[PDB]
C-alpha cells in the first residue's frame, strides 16, 4: 500500500509540475499566440478565432496548477492520517490490508472515522463536537458554492443584470432611489478567482474539522 | 404549425414530459398489476426511471422551443399577435420570476440552516419543527380529509376511496408486508414541499431566459445572425461568455438533474420510514428505517447522517457477494462524476499550445499523421462536460438506490 | 480623481468594477502610475517592517490569551493528564447545553482547546509560570512598536 | 467637399405599439442616437429592441440606445430593403453630431481625402520586448 | 471578568458598522 | 378595437407600458397622496409620517418572534430591538445623504408633469431636504416604537 | 406621429413626474408647526451621524455589561459537574 | 400523393462519408472534420431547404 | 501532531506554486532576450518542447499504471 | 478606449471594416500592395472589443490588432 500511494503521490508531483513548467515557458508566446507578451501577465483570451482561444494566458496555467496541488496534498494528508491512526489504535493489520483497493479507503478511512464527527448535534442532544459538524456542513456548502462560478460564464449573468435595472427604475417609492455605479457582471478573470478561493476555503475547513474531530473524539 | 417541424417537437416533447411524470406519480400510490406493491424494488425503481425521462424530454421541449424561435420565427409571413405581445415585455416577466425564485430559495432553504444553527446552539425549542414551532401544510390535510370521505357522500357509486393514502385509515397486508396505509404530512413535507418548487422555479426561469432572448438583447442586438449554437461574441462589453441559447439548455440541465435528485430522495426517504414494513400476527407495524423522518429530515445533518451515511452501508459492503457489481458501479460512477469536471473548469487555449509539444516529438520520429490534431471546440467540450457529469451522478444514485433495496 | 488614487484608468469607471480592481491591484507598486525603481523598492521595505510589525503583534496576542484564559501552572504538574486552554468563549447565541458542553479542563466557563503546541514549546523552553508569559507579550508588543 | 445632413425634428416615426426595450435614464442624462431613412414604400421589420414595426413610406425617423443597435438596424435595411440611412448623437444640452456615413461614402469603399490613424509601419513581430519600455507610460505597440 | 461582555460587542457590532461608513464614504468620494 | 395596454404617455420608443396596475385612477389617486410623492411640502413632515408609520410596525416581528418571546421580558426586548433597527435605518440613511448629495446644487428632480406641464423640481433631492427627512424618520420611527410600546404593555386592551 | 424634438428635450427623452402631486401641505398648521420646533435638531447630518454612533455605541454596550444571568444562558455559567475526557484527561 | 422511385438505393454514398454536407464531403483537414461529421447527423433542416424533403426523411 | 503535519504541509505547497507563478511573471517582464544571448537561461527556452513532452510522457505513464493495478486489485 | 493598430502586412480585402458592428474602421488609399489599399481606425472611442476583425484577418498573423484597455460606458455596451 506505500508502494502503490508513494507512486500516485509522485503522479500528483509530476503532473503539477508540468502544468506549472509549461506555463512559465510558453508565457512569452507560443504557435497560437505569438505575441502573448504584449497583452501582460493576466488577460482573459484573444476572442473565438482561430478555434477558440479559452484560458490562453500563464494566470490561467497557474489557475488550472491549484487543483493539482490541493489534490496531491489531499492524497498526502490522506496517507499520512490513515497511517498513523492505525498505528496508535494498535490495529496496524487494517491498513496493510485494506490499503490496497479504493472501497478499503472509502469504507474503513471516510465512513468509519466519521461516525463521531457526524453526531455532533442530534434530535437527542449535543456534545462538545457540535462546531467541528458545523464547520463540516459549512465547508461542504463554500465548496459547492464555487462551482457556481467555476461552470457558469459571464454572458448569462449581464443579460440577467440588465433586467433587473429595469425592474428598479420602473417600481414606485424605490425609484427615488438611485445607485451612484452601474451595475455590471464579474469580470472574466475575477470569476475564475472568487471560485478558486471558494474551492480551496470549503477543502481546507472541511479536511480541517474532519480531521480534528475524527482524532480528539478518540484519543482526546 | 402546419410549417414547422420544431414547434411540433417542443410542443410534444413537453406535454409527453408532463404526462410520463404524472405517470410516475400514478403508479405508485395506485398499485395496477398483481403483487406489485410488496415489491419495493420495482417500485422505486420504475418511479426513478419514469420521473428521470419526464425531466429529460421537459428539457428537450425548452431546447426545440429556441431553435424554432432562432430559425423558423418570420414576421413578415408567419406573424402572430400573441407571439409579438409576449416578446414586447420579456424583462418584465424575467424580473418577477427572478424575485419569485430569489424569495423562494430565501423562504425554503433558509429555514433548513435556521434549524441546523439552532440545533448547534443547544437550542432545540427554537426550530421549525412539529414540536418547537409547527408549519402544517393544512391545505393538503384538507384534500386528504375530502378524498378520504369521497364514497358514499360525493361518489355514491363508489364502495372504497380510489387510494390508501389518502387516510381512510385501513390498511393492506400481502405475504407478511404492508402494501399501502395512509401516509401523514407534517412540517418536513412542507419544507420539501417548498424545496421543490424552488428547484422548479429556477429551472423554469432559465429555460424560459434562454428561449425569450433567443433573437436580441440589449447587449447584443444582432443575437439571431450568429446563430442557435455559438459560443461567445468575443471579451467585448466586459464579456460575452455563454450567451447563445445552447447555453441556456446546457446551464438547465444541471437544475434539473439536481431538482429530480431531491425529489427522488424525498420519496425514498418518505416510503421507506412511513409506508414500507413488516406486519405481525398481532398487526404491528415495524417500518424499515423505524419512522425517523418526522423529527431527522428537518435539518441538513440529518438528511447527512440518517440517510446518506446510514443507507450507504449496502452498497460499501457488498463485495465478496452476488451484489459486488453495484459497489463496482458506486466507484467507477464516482470516478465518471468527477472526471467531467477537467472539461468544465478548463478551456480550450491551453489544451491547443500543450497538444504543439505533443506533436513536434512526433514530427521527430516521423509519426505525424496528416490529419493534423485539433483540440475540441468551445460547444464540444460544455457538452462532453455535462454529459460526463450527468452519467456519473444517475448511475452513483443507480447503484446506492439498487444495492440498498434489494438488500432489505 | 478618487479611488483607487495608483490608477486614473480606475477611476473613470462608471461601473462596479472599479471597486473590485480597486482592491485587487492595491500591492502591484510595478503598474502604479508615475512609478520610479526607487519609490518601489522603498515601498517594498516599508511593506517588510509592517509584516514584521504584524507577526509580532500576532505572537504577542497568543501569548497574552494563553496566559489571562489559559490553565498552564495547572498542566505544567500533569502535563498527560490535563487538557490545554486557547482562550474563552463568550458568545451571546449560545444555549444552556451549549454553556455546559464547553465547560471542559479546569476552567469556569466555555473554552477552546488549543492544538496548536504552544504549552509543550514554551514548557520545554524554560517558561514555568503565567508572570513569564505576561513578561513575554509585553516584550513583543515593544518588538512591534 | 461634403457637408453633413441636417436632422429634421419633423420626421414621423414607423408604428410600434411600444415595449420595455426602450430608452432609460441614460438617456436622459448621457447622448441617445436617431437615426433616419427613406422607404419607398410600407412595410413590416423587426425592431432591434424586440417585437416588429411598420415602417411608412417616405421620411422614417427613430431613437435608439446604442450605436450598435442603429448600425445593425441600417445594415439589415441595406441588406434587405437596399435603403439609404444615416444616423446622428443627441447630446442632453441639444447638439446633434453626425456620425455615419461621415463622409457620403460607406467605409467599405476607399475613398481621397482620409487620414490614417493608427498605422504601423512595421510587421506585427518587430514590436519591443515589454523590458525595453519599463518606467515609462508608453506602450509595446504604437511606439 | 467582565471584559469580554465589553470587548466581544465593541468589535462584533460597532467597529465593522464605523469602519464599513467610513469606507464607503471615502470609496464614494469623489473631486 | 378596445385594446387596453398603451404605450407609455404616447410615445412607444420610451422602455415603459401604461397597465391597468399603473395608470389605474384608484392607483394613481393612492399614490400620489403618499408621503413620499407630495413634492409641495416640507420633507420634515413627509419624514415624521414614514418614520412613525414604518416604527409602529417594525415592534410586532421583534416581540413574537424574538428568543425571549416566552418569557416575561418579551415586549421590553422587542421594544429595544425594534428601537435598533430604526438606528440603524437612520444611519443608513443620512449615510446616503451624505454620499449622494452635494451642498449648493439644485434639485435633479423631474420638472415636467405626465400632461407636460411645468412644476417646481421636488426639493427632497438636495442636501438639505434629504437631511430633514432623515431627521423627521428618526423622531418619528422612535415615537411610533414608544407608542406601539405603550399601547401593548402599558394599557391592558383586549388584544388578539 | 412626431415624437422627437430639440428645443424640449425634456418629453423627447421622458422626463416626467408620473405620481409626484403638487397639492399643498393637509397636515394642520399647529401640529406641523410643533413638529418642526422639536424635530429640528436632527437635521443636521453632520452632527446626526456623530450622535447616532455614539448612542448606539454607548446603549448597546451599557446592556450587554449589566446584563443579568436570568436573559444570557452565558451570564449564568455552567450549573452542572464536569465530565472527564478520553484517556481519563480533564 | 406520392412519388414514384424518388431516390436510388445503391452503396455510393456509403463510401463518401458527409454526403449530407457540402463543407463535411471536402475532407479531413484537421479532426475537427470527425467530430462535425456526427454533430451534424440528424439536422435534416441545414442539409436541405425543402420541406417535403424534410418531411419524406 | 495531525494538525501541524497538514498545516505545513499546505503552506508548503502553495509557497511551492507561488515560486512557479513568480518565474513565468519574470519571464514575461524582465526578461532582457539580448543580454543573454545563448545562455544557460535562454537555451531553455530553445527545448521546451521537449522537456514539455518527456513530462507529459512520464505523468501519462505513472497515471495509467497506478489506475490500473488499483482497479484491477478493486 | 481600446487601442487598435494596422499593420504593413495589409492586402486591402476590406474584411475587417464589413464586420465592424460599429462604425470604427475604414479604407484608405495606399501603396504597397495590390489592391492598393489598407484599413485604418479612426474611431476606436467607439470600440466594444469582441475582436470580429480579428476573426476575418486572411493574412497569417493579423494585420489588425485589438487591445483591451480602460473601460468606458461605450466600450461596456451599457444601455441602463
Ligand atoms: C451550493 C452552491 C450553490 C448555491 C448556494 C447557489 C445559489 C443560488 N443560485 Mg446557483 N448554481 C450552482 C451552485 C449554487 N448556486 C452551480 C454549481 C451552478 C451551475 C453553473 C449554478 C447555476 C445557477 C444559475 C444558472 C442560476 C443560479 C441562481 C442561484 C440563486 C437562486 C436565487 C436565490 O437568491 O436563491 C436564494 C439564495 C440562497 C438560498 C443562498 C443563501 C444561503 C443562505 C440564505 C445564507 C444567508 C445568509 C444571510 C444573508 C446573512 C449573511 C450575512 C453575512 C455577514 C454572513 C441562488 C443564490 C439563479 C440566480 O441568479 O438567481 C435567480 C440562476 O439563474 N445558479
Ligand atoms: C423525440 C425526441 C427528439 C428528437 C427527434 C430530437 C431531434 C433533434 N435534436 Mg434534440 N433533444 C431532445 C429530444 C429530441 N431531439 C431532448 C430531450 C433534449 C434535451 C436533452 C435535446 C437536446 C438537443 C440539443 C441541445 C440539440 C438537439 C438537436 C437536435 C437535432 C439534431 C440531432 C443531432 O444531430 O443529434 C446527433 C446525435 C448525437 C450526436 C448522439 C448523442 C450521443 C449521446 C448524447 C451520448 C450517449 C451516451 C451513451 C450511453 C454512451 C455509449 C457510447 C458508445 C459509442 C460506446 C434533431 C432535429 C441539435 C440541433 O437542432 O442543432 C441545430 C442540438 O444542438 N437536441
Ligand atoms: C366538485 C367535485 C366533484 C367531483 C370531481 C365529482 C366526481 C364524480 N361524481 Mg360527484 N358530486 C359532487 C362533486 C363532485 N363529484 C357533489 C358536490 C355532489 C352533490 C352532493 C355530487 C353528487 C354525485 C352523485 C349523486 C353521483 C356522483 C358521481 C360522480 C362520479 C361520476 C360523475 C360522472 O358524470 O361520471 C365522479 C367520480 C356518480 C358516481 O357515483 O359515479 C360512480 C353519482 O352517481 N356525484
Ligand atoms: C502508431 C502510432 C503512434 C506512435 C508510433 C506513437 C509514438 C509516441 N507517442 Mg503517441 N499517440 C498516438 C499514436 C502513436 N504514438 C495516437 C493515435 C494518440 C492519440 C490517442 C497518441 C497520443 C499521445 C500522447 C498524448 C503522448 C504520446 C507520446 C508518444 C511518444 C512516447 C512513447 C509512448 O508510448 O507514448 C505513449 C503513447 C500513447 C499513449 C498512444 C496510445 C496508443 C495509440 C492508441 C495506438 C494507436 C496506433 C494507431 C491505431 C496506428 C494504426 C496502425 C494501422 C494503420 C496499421 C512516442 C513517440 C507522448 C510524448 O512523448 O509526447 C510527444 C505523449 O505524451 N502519444
Ligand atoms: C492578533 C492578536 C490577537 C487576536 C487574534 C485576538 C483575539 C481575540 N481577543 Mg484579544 N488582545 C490582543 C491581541 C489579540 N486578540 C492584545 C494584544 C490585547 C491586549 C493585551 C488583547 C486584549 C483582549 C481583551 C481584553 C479581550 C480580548 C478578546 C479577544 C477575543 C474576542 C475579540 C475581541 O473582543 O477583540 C478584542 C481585542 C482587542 C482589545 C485587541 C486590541 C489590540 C478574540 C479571540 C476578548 C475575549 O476574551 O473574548 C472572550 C476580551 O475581552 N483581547
Ligand atoms: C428566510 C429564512 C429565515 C427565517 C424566516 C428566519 C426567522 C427567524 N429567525 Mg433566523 N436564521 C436564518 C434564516 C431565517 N430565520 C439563517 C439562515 C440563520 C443563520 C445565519 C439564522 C439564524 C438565527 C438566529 C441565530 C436566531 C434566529 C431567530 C429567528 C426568529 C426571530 C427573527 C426576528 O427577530 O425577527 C426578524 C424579522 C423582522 C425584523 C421583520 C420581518 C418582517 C417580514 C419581512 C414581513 C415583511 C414582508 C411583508 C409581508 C410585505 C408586505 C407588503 C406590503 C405592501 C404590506 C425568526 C423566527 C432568533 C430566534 O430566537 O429564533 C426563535 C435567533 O436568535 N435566526
Ligand atoms: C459578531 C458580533 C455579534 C454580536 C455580539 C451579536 C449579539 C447578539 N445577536 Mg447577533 N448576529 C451577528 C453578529 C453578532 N450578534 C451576525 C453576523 C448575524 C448574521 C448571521 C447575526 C444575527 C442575529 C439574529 C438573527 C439574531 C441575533 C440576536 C442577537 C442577540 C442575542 C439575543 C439577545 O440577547 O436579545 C436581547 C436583545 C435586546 C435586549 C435588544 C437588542 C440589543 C440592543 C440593546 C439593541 C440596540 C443596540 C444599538 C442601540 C443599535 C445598534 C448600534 C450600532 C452602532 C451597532 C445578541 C445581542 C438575536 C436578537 O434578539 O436580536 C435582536 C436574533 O434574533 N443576531
Ligand atoms: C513572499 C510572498 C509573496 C509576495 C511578496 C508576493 C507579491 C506579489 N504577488 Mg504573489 N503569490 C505568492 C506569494 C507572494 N506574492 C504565492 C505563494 C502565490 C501562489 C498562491 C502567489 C500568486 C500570485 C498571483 C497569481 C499573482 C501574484 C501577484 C503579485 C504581485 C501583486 C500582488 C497583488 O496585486 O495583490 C493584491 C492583493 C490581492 C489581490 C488580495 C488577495 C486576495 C486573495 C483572494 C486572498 C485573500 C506582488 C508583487 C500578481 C502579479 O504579479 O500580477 C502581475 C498576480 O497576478 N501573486
Ligand atoms: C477525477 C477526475 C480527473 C481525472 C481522472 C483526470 C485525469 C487526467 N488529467 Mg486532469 N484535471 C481534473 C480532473 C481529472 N483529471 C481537474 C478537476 C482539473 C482542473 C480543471 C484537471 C486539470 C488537468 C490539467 C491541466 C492536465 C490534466 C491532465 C490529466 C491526464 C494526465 C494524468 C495521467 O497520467 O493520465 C492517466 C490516464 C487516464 C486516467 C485515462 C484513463 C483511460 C481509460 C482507460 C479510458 C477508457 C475509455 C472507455 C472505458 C472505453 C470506451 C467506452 C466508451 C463508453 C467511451 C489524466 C488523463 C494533463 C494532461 O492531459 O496531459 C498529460 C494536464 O496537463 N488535468
Ligand atoms: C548529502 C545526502 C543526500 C543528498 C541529497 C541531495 C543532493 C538532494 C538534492 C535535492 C535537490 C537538488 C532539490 C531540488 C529542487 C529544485 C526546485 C524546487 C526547483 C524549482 C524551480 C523553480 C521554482 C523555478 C523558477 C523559475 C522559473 C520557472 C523561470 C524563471 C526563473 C525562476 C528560477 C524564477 C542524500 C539525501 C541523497 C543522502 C543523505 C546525504
Ligand atoms: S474589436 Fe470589435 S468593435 Fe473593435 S474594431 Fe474590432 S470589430 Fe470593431
Amino acid at each position: 500500500g506505500d508502494f502503490l500511494v508513494h507512486h500516485a503521490i509522485a503522479l500528483g508531483l509530476h503532473t503539477t509540475t508540468l502544468i506549472l513548467v509549461k506555463g512559465a515557458l510558453d508565457a512569452r508566446g507560443s504557435k497560437l499566440m505569438p505575441d502573448k507578451k504584449d497583452f501582460g501577465y493576466s488577460f482573459p483570451c484573444d476572442g473565438p478565432g482561430r478555434g477558440g482561444t479559452c484560458d490562453i494566458s500563464a494566470w490561467d496555467a497557474f489557475y488550472l496548477a491549484v487543483f493539482w496541488m490541493l489534490n496531491t496534498i489531499g492524497w498526502v494528508t490522506f496517507y499520512w492520517h490513515w497511517k498513523h491512526i492505525t498505528l496508535w489504535q494498535g490495529n496496524v493489520s487494517q491498513f496493510n490490508e485494506s490499503s490496497t483497493y479504493l472501497m478499503g479507503w472509502l469504507r474503513d478511512y471516510l465512513w468509519l472515522n466519521s461516525s463521531q464527527l457526524i453526531n455532533g448535534y442530534n434530535p437527542f442532544g449535543m456534545n462538545s463536537l457540535s462546531v467541528w459538524a458545523w464547520m463540516f456542513l459549512f465547508g461542504h456548502l463554500v465548496w459547492a458554492t464555487g462551482f457556481m462560478f467555476l461552470i457558469s460564464w459571464r454572458g448569462y449573468w449581464q443579460e440577467l443584470i440588465e433586467t433587473l435595472a429595469w425592474a428598479h427604475e420602473r417600481t414606485p417609492l424605490a425609484n427615488l432611489i438611485r445607485w451612484k455605479d452601474k451595475p455590471v457582471a464579474l469580470s472574466i478573470v475575477q470569476a475564475r478567482l472568487v471560485g478558486l478561493a471558494h474551492f480551496s476555503v470549503g477543502y481546507i475547513f472541511t479536511y480541517a474539522a474532519f480531521l480534528i474531530a475524527s482524532t480528539s473524539g478518540k484519543f482526546g | 404549425l402546419t410549417t414547422s417541424w420544431h414547434a411540433q417537437l417542443s410542443l410534444n416533447l413537453a406535454m409527453l414530459g408532463s404526462l410520463t411524470i404524472i405517470v410516475a406519480h400514478h403508479m405508485y400510490s395506485m398499485p395496477p398489476y398483481p403483487y406489485l406493491a410488496t415489491d419495493y424494488a420495482t417500485q422505486l425503481s420504475l418511479f426513478t426511471h419514469h420521473m428521470w425521462i419526464g425531466g429529460f424530454l421537459i428539457v428537450g421541449a425548452a431546447a426545440h422551443a429556441a431553435i424554432f424561435m432562432v430559425r423558423d420565427y418570420d414576421p413578415t409571413n408567419r406573424y402572430n399577435d400573441l407571439l409579438d405581445r409576449v416578446l414586447r415585455h420579456r424583462d418584465a416577466i424575467i424580473s418577477h420570476l427572478n424575485w419569485v425564485c430569489i424569495f423562494l430559495g430565501f423562504h425554503s432553504f433558509g429555514l433548513y440552516i435556521h434549524n441546523d444553527t439552532m440545533s448547534a446552539l443547544g437550542r432545540p425549542q427554537d426550530m421549525f419543527s412539529d414540536t418547537a414551532i409547527q408549519l402544517q401544510p393544512v391545505f393538503a390535510q384538507w384534500i386528504q380529509n375530502t378524498h378520504a370521505l369521497a364514497p358514499g357522500v360525493t361518489a355514491p357509486g363508489e364502495t372504497a376511496s380510489t387510494s390508501l393514502t389518502w387516510g381512510g385509515g385501513e390498511l393492506v397486508a400481502v405475504g407478511g408486508k404492508v402494501a399501502l396505509l395512509p401516509i401523514p404530512l407534517g412540517t418536513a413535507d412542507f419544507l420539501v414541499h417548498h424545496i421543490h418548487a424552488f428547484t422548479i422555479h429556477v429551472t423554469v426561469l432559465i429555460l424560459l431566459k434562454g428561449v425569450l432572448f433567443a433573437r436580441s438583447s440589449r447587449l447584443i442586438p444582432d443575437k439571431a445572425n450568429l446563430g442557435f449554437r455559438f459560443p461567445c461574441d468575443g471579451p467585448g462589453r466586459g464579456g460575452t461568455c455563454q450567451v447563445s441559447a445552447w447555453d441556456h439548455v446546457f446551464l438547465g440541465l444541471f437544475w434539473m438533474y439536481n431538482a429530480i435528485s431531491v425529489v427522488i430522495f424525498h420519496f425514498s426517504w418518505k416510503m421507506q420510514s412511513d409506508v414500507w414494513g413488516s406486519i405481525s400476527d398481532q398487526g404491528v407495524v415495524t417500518h424499515i428505517t423505524g419512522g425517523n423522518f418526522a423529527q431527522s429530515s428537518i435539518t441538513i445533518n440529518g438528511w447527512l447522517r440518517d440517510f446518506l451515511w446510514a443507507q450507504a452501508s449496502q452498497v460499501i459492503q457488498s463485495y465478496g457477494s452476488s451484489l459486488s457489481a453495484y459497489g463496482l458501479f458506486f466507484l467507477g460512477a464516482h470516478f465518471v462524476w468527477a472526471f467531467s469536471l477537467m472539461f468544465l473548469f478548463s478551456g480550450r487555449g491551453y489544451w491547443q499550445e500543450l497538444i504543439e509539444s505533443i506533436v513536434w516529438a512526433h514530427n521527430k520520429l516521423k509519426v505525424a499523421p496528416a490529419t493534423q490534431p485539433r483540440a475540441l471546440s468551445i460547444i464540444q467540450g460544455r457538452a462532453v462536460g455535462v454529459t460526463h457529469y450527468l452519467l456519473g451522478g444517475i448511475a452513483t444514485t443507480w447503484a446506492f438506490f439498487l444495492a440498498r433495496i434489494i438488500a432489505v | 480623481l478618487r479611488f483607487p488614487r495608483f490608477s486614473q484608468g480606475l477611476a473613470q469607471d462608471p461601473t462596479t468594477r472599479r471597486i473590485w480592481f480597486g482592491i485587487a491591484t492595491a500591492h502591484d507598486f510595478e503598474s502604479h502610475d508615475d512609478i520610479t525603481e526607487e519609490r518601489l523598492y522603498q515601498n517594498i521595505f516599508a511593506s517588510h517592517f509592517g509584516q514584521l510589525a504584524i507577526i509580532f503583534l500576532w505572537t504577542s496576542g497568543n501569548l497574552f490569551h494563553v496566559a489571562w484564559q489559559g490553565n498552564f501552572e495547572t498542566w505544567v504538574q500533569d502535563p498527560l493528564h490535563v487538557r490545554p486552554i486557547a482562550h474563552a468563549i463568550w458568545d451571546p447565541h449560545f444555549g444552556q447545553p451549549a454553556v455546559e458542553a464547553f465547560t471542559r479542563g479546569g476552567a469556569l466557563g466555555p473554552v477552546n482547546i488549543a492544538y496548536s503546541g504552544v504549552y509543550q514549546w514554551w514548557y520545554t523552553i524554560g517558561l514555568r509560570t503565567n508572570e513569564d508569559l505576561y513578561t513575554g507579550a509585553l516584550f513583543l508588543l515593544f518588538l512591534s512598536a | 467637399g461634403f457637408t453633413p445632413p441636417q436632422l429634421d425634428p419633423n420626421t414621423p416615426s414607423p408604428i410600434f405599439a411600444g415595449s420595455t426595450g426602450g430608452l432609460l435614464r441614460k438617456a436622459q442624462v448621457e447622448e441617445f442616437y436617431v437615426i433616419t431613412w427613406n422607404s419607398p414604400k410600407e412595410q413590416i421589420f423587426e425592431m432591434p429592441t424586440g417585437g416588429a414595426a411598420i415602417m411608412r413610406e417616405g421620411p422614417n425617423l427613430l431613437k435608439l440606445a446604442r450605436k450598435e443597435q442603429c448600425l445593425a438596424l441600417g445594415t439589415r435595411l441595406r441588406s434587405k430593403y437596399k435603403i439609404t440611412y444615416q444616423f446622428y448623437r443627441v447630446f442632453p444640452n441639444g447638439e446633434v453630431q453626425y456620425l455615419h456615413p461621415k463622409d457620403g461614402v460607406y467605409p467599405e469603399k476607399a475613398n481621397p481625402g482620409r487620414e490614417g490613424v493608427g498605422l504601423n509601419m512595421r510587421s506585427i513581430g518587430k514590436n519591443v520586448s515589454p523590458i525595453e519600455v519599463k518606467f515609462t507610460g508608453k506602450q509595446s505597440y504604437d511606439l | 471578568n467582565n471584559l469580554p461582555s465589553i470587548f466581544v460587542p465593541l468589535v462584533g457590532l460597532v467597529f465593522p458598522a464605523i469602519a464599513m461608513a467610513s469606507l464607503f464614504l471615502h470609496i464614494q468620494k469623489n473631486k | 378595437t378596445f385594446q387596453v395596454v398603451q404605450p407609455i404617455n404616447g410615445d412607444p420608443f420610451i422602455g415603459s407600458l401604461e397597465t391597468p396596475v399603473t395608470s389605474s385612477p384608484l392607483i394613481a389617486w393612492y399614490l400620489s397622496n403618499l408621503p413620499g410623492y407630495r413634492t409641495a411640502v416640507n420633507p420634515l413632515l413627509r419624514g415624521v409620517e414614514v418614520g412613525l408609520a414604518h416604527g409602529f410596525f417594525l415592534v410586532g416581528p421583534f416581540v413574537k418572534a424574538g428568543p425571549l418571546r416566552n418569557t416575561a421580558y418579551a415586549g421590553s426586548a422587542g421594544s429595544l430591538a425594534a428601537a435598533g433597527l430604526v438606528v440603524i435605518l437612520s444611519m443608513c440613511l443620512t449615510i446616503y445623504g451624505i454620499s449622494s448629495f452635494k451642498e449648493g446644487e439644485p434639485s435633479i428632480a423631474p420638472s415636467l408633469t405626465l400632461t407636460g406641464r411645468k412644476k417646481q423640481p421636488d426639493q427632497l433631492q438636495t442636501a438639505d431636504g434629504w437631511a430633514k427627512f432623515t431627521g423627521g424618520f428618526f423622531f418619528g420611527g422612535i415615537s411610533g416604537v414608544t407608542w406601539a410600546y405603550f399601547l401593548l404593555y402599558v394599557l391592558d386592551l383586549p388584544y388578539f | 406621429s412626431v415624437y422627437f424634438d430639440l428645443e424640449d428635450l425634456g418629453n423627447t427623452t421622458g422626463q416626467w413626474d408620473v405620481y409626484g402631486s403638487d397639492a399643498p401641505s393637509p397636515y394642520n398648521p399647529l401640529q406641523s408647526k410643533f413638529f418642526e420646533t422639536f424635530a429640528a435638531p436632527f437635521t443636521k447630518r453632520g452632527l446626526l451621524l456623530k450622535f447616532l454612533i455614539l448612542g448606539g455605541g454607548s446603549l448597546l454596550t451599557y446592556v450587554s455589561a449589566n446584563s443579568t444571568g436570568d436573559v444570557l444562558p452565558i451570564k449564568r455559567g455552567p450549573q452542572e459537574p464536569p465530565k472527564l475526557g478520553p484517556r481519563g484527561k480533564l | 400523393l406520392v412519388d414514384r422511385d424518388p431516390i436510388k438505393t445503391s452503396f455510393e454514398e456509403w463510401a463518401k462519408p458527409g454526403h449530407f454536407s457540402r463543407t463535411i464531403a471536402k475532407g479531413p483537414d484537421t479532426t475537427t472534420w470527425i467530430w462535425n461529421l456526427h454533430a451534424d447527423a440528424h439536422d435534416f433542416d441545414s442539409h436541405t431547404s425543402d420541406l417535403e424533403e424534410i418531411s419524406r426523411k | 501532531q495531525a494538525a501541524l503535519y497538514t498545516h505545513h504541509q499546505y503552506i508548503a505547497g502553495f509557497i511551492m506554486t507561488g515560486a512557479f507563478a513568480h518565474g513565468a511573471i519574470f519571464f514575461i517582464r524582465d526578461y532582457n532576450p539580448e543580454q543573454n544571448e545563448d545562455n544557460v537561461l535562454a537555451r531553455m527556452l530553445d527545448h521546451k518542447e521537449a522537456i514539455i513532452s518527456h513530462l507529459s510522457w512520464a505523468s501519462l505513464f505513472l497515471g495509467f499504471h497506478t489506475l490500473g493495478l488499483y482497479v484491477h486489485n478493486d | 478606449s481600446h487601442s487598435v493598430k494596422i499593420y504593413d502586412t495589409c492586402i486591402g480585402c476590406t474584411q475587417c471594416v464589413r464586420a465592424c458592428p460599429t462604425d470604427v474602421l475604414e479604407m484608405i488609399p495606399w501603396d504597397g500592395c495590390k489592391a492598393k489599399q489598407i484599413a485604418s481606425a479612426p474611431r476606436t472611442e467607439d470600440c466594444v472589443g469582441c475582436k470580429r476583425c480579428e476573426s476575418a484577418c486572411p493574412t497569417d498573423f493579423l494585420s489588425v490588432r485589438v487591445y483591451l484597455w480602460h473601460e468606458t460606458t461605450r466600450s461596456m455596451g451599457l444601455a441602463y
